[PDB]
């Protein structure tokens, strides 16, 4: 894996 | 530009026979389960009386240490035994049992593609399921069975060593995912279909899992919207069914051929589940 890190919330929308 | 008869052609004709899925909630809400950010249902009552800054801070650690008993509301809602699987689940069984399905990946936590009759080994729960717990305390860990009489009498689970909580093995926001995630490094260099069902690609790092796949690995999207890294970077074998989920996947098994096949299956397995 290349830096798969947390559980992490996006953004770009809305 | 493919489509989505192209796609099922494709399959037709055993081209793509490795075949990884995506799936998110979308794919659970025709089974009742309910969205708890909107009005309307009892778990949405359930959780009101707790005053939660946002519907997000259920999956946050803070949160959670401050007071768990909301996340056990959603717990004791989404523990097996109150929902059954869905057609979108059935026909990843159908593809399952065809050969054609190298590994599903789910965001969701509601383990309804276990109950659907997919074998663990072809399923990774990315983010966490609610057969197992651990002690936030101690690190013992605890089979989901184990703590099923407190969360459906509403008790906060709690260790019989350390008396500390007990938190089912649920991915929260901030902790990383589990172990059975790394199979991405195998499975999407491997991957001739890529199937995005029900999600909108907003949760890292499984969200840059649709740009793992090769260059040339068609791209099927059935959500509502166009989503994720498939609208910024879209790719030339990009096939976007956008409407309601169930819809496009009944439309794509009538391109199959397999409604009638689909059909035996969930009445044996629906009514297997009474
Ligand atoms: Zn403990």
């Amino acid at each position: 894996g290349i830096s798969y890190g947390r559980k992490k919330r996006r953004q770009r929308r809305r | 530009k493919l489509s989505l008869q192209d796609v099922a052609e494709l399959i037709r004709a055993r081209a793509c026979q490795r075949v990884v899925v995506m799936v998110g909630a979308g794919i659970s809400t025709p089974s009742g389960i309910p969205d708890f950010r909107s009005p309307g249902s009892g778990l949405y009552s359930n959780l009101q009386q707790y005053d939660l800054p946002y519907p997000e801070a259920i999956f946050e650690l803070p949160f959670f240490f401050h007071n768990p008993k909301p996340f056990f509301t959603l717990a004791k809602e989404l523990y097996p035994g109150n929902y059954k699987p869905n057609v979108t689940h059935y026909f990843l069984r159908l593809l399952h049992d065809k050969g054609l399905l190298l590994r599903l990946y789910t965001q969701n936590i509601d383990g309804l593609e276990r109950v659907s009759g997919i074998p663990a080994s072809k399923l990774v729960e990315a983010h966490g399921t609610f057969a197992s717990a651990t002690c936030t305390v101690c690190q013992r860990p605890f089979p989901g069975e184990d703590i099923r009489a407190d969360v459906m009498a509403d008790r906060v689970p709690r260790c019989p060593v350390c008396t500390g909580v007990v938190k089912p093995d649920i991915v929260f926001f901030g902790e990383p995912l589990p172990q059975r995630f790394l199979l991405h490094v195998v499975d999407f260099p491997m991957a001739d279909l890529l199937l995005i069902l029900g999600t909108s690609l907003e949760v890292e790092p499984f969200a840059s899992l649709t740009e793992a796949v090769r260059s040339s690995v068609p791209r099927l999207l059935i959500n509502r919207d166009l989503v994720g890294p498939l609208a910024w970077h879209p790719r030339s074998r990009d096939v976007a069914q956008l409407g309601d989920v169930v819809h496009g996947v009944e439309s794509l098994v009538e391109l199959l051929g397999w409604t009638e096949e689909m059909r035996d299956l969930v009445q044996r397995e629906t009514g297997k589940l009474d």
